[PDB]
DNA sequence: AACGGCGCCCGAACAGGGACTG
DNA sequence: CAGTCCCTGTTCGGGCGCCG
């Protein structure tokens, strides 16, 4: 009894044609069971090979959850409908969400299954379930309702979501509520007891209308930054000063006031790397001046809502991972470091997967965007394992780099 | 007035703004003439082909070829101009079934649908787009023109439509018989069950009659009731399987196209025959771009070919998959970037074998390649069995630990164990993490002219040692590598090396043991001879230490 | 002389970053 | 500051095997 909101692709672009990748046995058995129930409920319908479009699908388990969740890699379809979820029916981002003491993330994507999808657009939501050992051909479906993981789903449902959240926002004018993809971000300055109680009130507010029982908690007020710090040693060797000047020279691309004149004078000649060099009176002055510039904020660094976010990650070893978020090079909007994550000292891919999820979550809270990642990993290595450790209902864009650490810049 | 078959039609459109095919016929021999006029008449009475008149302004040529090992002929429509104007289809055939993924079944039956594409109807509004004339004489009778009511063989949409229609018909039968496994590939159906042989034929006849309701015939000509079953080019026995006999050509003179077929058969044979190499054979397929050019077999390519023929002498076989036992994969290093592996559950009962010999990157080491081999085996294992095997790798736990913890890129290997079978994979040299006390410090640098291609390379040390070498036909990157090579040549067993070259440092830090560059291989040879090497980097053109001094010499 | 599928090994075309020259 | 070079990377189409 609801008119299907018309959806159109961006002009000049065709639907997504992405090949399904191999799935493990436990994931295929989960998707076959999930899709059979959704088909019985009319959420999806089987299709044939006359639908030239296709989107990969797999399954995940959220943190501390044993229930399989269907996850579609709608990344290609999302950037082929970008004029919709950003121009026509956009979602405003509250600048106070990152200032709240506690922020809970609620999976509300199941609500999208109640709104029908435009019949002319259902052909683009096509996906294919593979079979083990290619026993049977692909089992293709398409969505009849708003699909989870599609950026157009929260936009069309936004008018419905506002009516549901209206009594609660009036009841609590201090609580900030943000909606990104299948998730709902609820931030409040209340204490942890008062917060979780108010979260349950919102859950009951949604029940009177399968992952609504979960609630991932955040603390954006406790989020730290990782500035560039310089080592402090009692004695300095030629090798120490060479690494220091190399670090400051690269840092001059960010802070233009950093000088290295008096420090390079200490290396005049052809000295052995291990020779101890006492710092002169001017070298102590210059090194102290550079330590204060690194504390000062970078000039003219602000967020542009029209530019994409870029995130670079560095493997520092021993469970340490550093990252920087920026839109223009050397204009970092945030720098941070992660340590002792899941898989530390045993699995790089799991750690890197966790780091990408943490960074994306922060980017959603601070700016409401997902950054495009520059991953320090080989494409074949990442594409073999990342789905085994993914625990999020969204998927960011990423590319693959290989930058040897010529100078340790973000972690000495 | 033609009857509508029970199979649900598939709506097929065309690309917008384009019409149907309009291509003239091909003058063929009179042998093909007396082998298609009888087909268009038999299909006309059976409703598979209808006749049209002048109201269909389209035409498409057709040819025919003998079936493989059969008296019956095969008709193929050259729809290459129709395929350019027909809508794109998403293929539901995601791969090829492999016998190593089959489980043990007590009773096995292999079927084969007769007249596969000719039993599935074409779209109603699309039959008009398949026009073709048939001349009874090569230059006399104009010949009445017909059309297609089914799937023509040669059209790019025929396979996908048949594979999808076949699945919809089997869906109700599989729901009524959950314990029965039906491997559906194109028209051939692999049916297996743990039922008794008597009760197995009962369900087979139930399936043969179930498919008969939609006009799908399963004739007795290609009905297989007893092993060995010929399925997907293999020999299926009750407890083992093997590839059908592979014959390698043995010509006295070897050309290019002969090696391409030779290497291809070896790649197909490497799935069950352990230890097949194609490095030196494919090494002959480089540079030359003449398929009809004779190539003499090198001594390395001849020894590689002789060793492969002796492997194909002894009969080998694989086993079937038992989900109750674990999956084991064990890799061996064959040398020269070649790797071989075996996947099994019980010792010396290989499910399948394979090889990884890809050389990616100009500079690499054995640990990188072993990592890539593990990834290929993992993806292959998920396709066939849907799980990752436990690995047995010829590399020490300590060796791997040193590599991945100190590497700057994320890398990982699934659950694995060490197997002590030489040649073991190791790191041939380790760069120090701190400068070496008491070791001579070499400040190296190189520079070359972009125009004359002339350059210099050399070093200065803290003890006064110095060298400058003029180089002809070189680059800036080559001089920086040569400078490091000079420092290694002229230093003791322990040495500190300072360079401004991000290029050279990036190559050496990745600890390569092989390279396509002779200069890098010489650098590697020196790095192996040393006991301690510390590589440090400074930014160029900054008056830093001895780097400023050696910069004056080489420029 | 056809179509679709998967695999391998090959080379041409292309992309991207340090580094040098006008 | 551009425009190149040197180098190394990926993408893709064709060659072969094999299936239907
Ligand atoms: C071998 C082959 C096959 N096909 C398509 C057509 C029917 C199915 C199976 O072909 P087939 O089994 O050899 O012949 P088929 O049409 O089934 O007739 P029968 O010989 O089985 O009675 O795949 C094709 O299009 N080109 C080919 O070269
Ligand atoms: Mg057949
Ligand atoms: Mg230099």
């Amino acid at each position: 009894p609801i008119e299907t909101v018309p959806v159109k692709l961006k002009p000049g672009m065709d639907g997504p044609k992405v090949k399904q990748w191999p799935l493990t046995e436990e994931k295929i058995k989960a998707l076959v069971e999930i899709c059979t129930e959704m088909e019985k409920e009319g959420k999806i319908s089987k299709i044939g090979p006359e639908n030239p479009y296709n989107t990969p699908v797999f399954a995940i388990k959220k943190k501390d959850s044993t229930k399989w969740r269907k996850l579609v890699d709608f990344r290609e379809l999302n950037k082929r409908t970008q004029d919709f979820w950003e121009v026509q029916l956009g979602i405003p981002h509250p600048a106070g969400l990152k200032k709240k003491k506690s922020v809970t993330v609620l999976d509300v994507g199941d609500a999208y299954f109640s709104v029908p999808l435009d019949e002319d657009f259902r052909k683009y939501t096509a996906f294919t379930i593979p079979s083990i050992n290619n026993e049977t051909p692909g089992i293709r479906y398409q969505y009849n309702v708003l699909p989870q993981g599609w950026k157009g789903s929260p936009a069309i449902f936004q008018s419905s979501m506002t009516k549901i959240l209206e009594p609660f926002k009036k009841q609590n004018p201090d609580i900030v509520i943000y909606q990104y993809m299948d998730d709902l971000y609820v931030g409040s300055d209340l204490e942890i007891g008062q917060h979780r109680t108010k979260i349950e009130e919102l859950r009951q507010h949604l029940l009177r209308w399968p992952f609504l029982w979960m609630g991932y908690e955040l603390h954006p007020d406790k989020w730290t930054v990782q500035p560039i710090v310089l080592p402090e040693k009692d004695s300095w060797t030629v090798n120490d000063i060479q690494k220091l000047v190399g670090k400051l020279n690269w840092a001059s691309q960010i802070y233009p006031g950093i000088k290295v004149r008096q420090l390079s004078k200490l290396l005049r000649g052809t000295k052995a790397l291990t020779e101890v060099i006492p710092l002169t009176e001017e070298a102590e002055l210059e090194l102290a001046e550079n330590r204060e510039i690194l504390k000062e904020p970078v000039h003219g660094v602000y967020y542009d809502p029209s530019k994409d976010l870029i995130a670079e990650i560095q493997k520092q070893g021993q469970g340490q991972w550093t990252y920087q978020i920026y839109q223009e090079p050397f204009k970092n909007l945030k720098t941070g470091k992660y340590a002792r994550m899941r898989g530390a000292h045993t699995n790089d891919v799991k750690q890197l997967t966790e780091a990408v999820q943490k960074i994306t979550t922060e980017s959603i809270v601070i700016w409401g965007k997902t950054p495009k990642f520059k991953l320090p990993i080989q494409k074949e290595t990442w594409e073999t394992w990342w789905t085994e450790y993914w625990q999020a209902t969204w998927i960011p864009e990423w590319e693959f780099v290989n930058t040897p650490p010529l100078v340790k810049l973000w972690y000495q | 007035m033609v009857p509508i078959s029970p199979i649900e039609t598939v709506p097929v459109k065309l690309k917008p703004g384009m019409d149907g095919p309009k291509v003239k016929q091909w003058p063929l021999t009179e042998e093909k003439i007396k082998a298609l006029v009888e087909i268009c008449t038999e299909m006309e009475k059976e409703g598979k082909i209808s006749k049209i008149g002048p109201e269909n302004p389209y035409n498409t040529p057709v040819f025919a070829c003998k079936k493989k090992d059969s008296t019956k002929w095969r008709k193929l429509v050259d729809f290459r101009e129709l395929n350019k104007r027909t809508q794109d289809f998403w293929e539901v055939q995601l791969g090829i079934p492999h016998p190593a993924g089959l489980k043990k079944k007590k009773s096995v039956t292999v079927l084969d649908v007769g007249d596969a594409y000719f039993s599935v109807p074409l779209d109603e509004d699309f039959r008009k787009y398949t026009a073709f004339t048939i001349p009874s004489i090569n230059n006399e009778t104009p010949g009445i023109r017909y059309q297609y009511n089914v799937l023509p063989q040669g059209w790019k949409g025929s396979p996908a439509i048949f594979q999808s229609s076949m699945t919809k018909i089997l869906e109700p039968f599989k729901k009524q018989n959950p314990d029965i496994v039906i491997y559906q590939y194109m028209d051939d159906l692999y049916v297996g069950s743990d039922l008794e042989i008597g009760q197995h034929r009962t369900k087979i006849e139930e399936l043969r009659q179930h498919l008969l309701r939609w006009g799908l015939t399963t004739p007795d000509k290609k009905h297989q009731k007893e092993p060995p079953f010929l399925w997907m080019g293999y020999e299926l026995h009750p407890d083992k399987w093997t590839v059908q006999p592979i014959v390698l050509p043995e010509k006295d003179s070897w050309t290019v196209n002969d090696i391409q077929k030779l290497v291809g058969k070896l790649n197909w044979a490497s799935q069950i025959y352990p230890g097949i190499k194609v490095r030196q054979l494919s090494k002959l397929l480089r540079g030359t771009k003449a398929l009809t050019e004779v190539i003499p077999l090198t001594e390395e390519a001849e020894l590689e070919l002789a060793e492969n023929r002796e492997i194909l002498k002894e009969p080998v076989h694989g086993v079937y998959y038992d989900p109750s036992k674990d999956l084991i994969a064990e890799i061996q290093k064959q040398g020269q970037g070649q790797w071989t592996y075996q996947i099994y559950q019980e010792p010396f009962k290989n499910l399948k074998t394979g090889k990884y010999a890809r050389m990616r990157g100009a500079h690499t080491n054995d640990v990188k390649q072993l990592t890539e081999a593990v990834q290929k085996i993992t993806t292959e294992s998920i396709v066939i069995w849907g799980k990752t095997p436990k690995f047995k790798l010829p590399i020490q736990k300590e060796t791997w630990e040193t590599w991945w913890t100190e590497y700057w890129q994320a890398t990982w290997i699934p659950e694995w164990e060490f197997v002590n079978t030489p040649p073991l994979v190791k790191l041939w040299y380790q760069l120090e993490k701190e400068p070496i006390v008491g070791a001579e410090t070499f400040y190296v640098d190189g520079a070359a002219n972009r125009e004359t291609k002339l350059g210099k390379a050399g070093y200065v040390t803290n003890k006064g040692r110095q060298k400058v070498v003029p180089l002809t036909n070189t680059t800036n990157q080559k001089t920086e590598l040569q400078a490091i090579y000079l420092a290694l040549q002229d230093s003791g067993l322990e040495v500190n090396i300072v360079t401004d070259s991000q290029y050279a440092l990036g190559i050496i830090q990745a600890q390569p043991d092989k390279s396509e560059s002779e200069l890098v291989n010489q650098i590697i040879e020196q790095l192996i001879k040393k006991e301690k090497v510390y590589l440090a980097w400074v930014p160029a053109h900054k008056g830093i230490g001895g780097n400023e001094q050696v910069d004056k010499l080489v420029s």
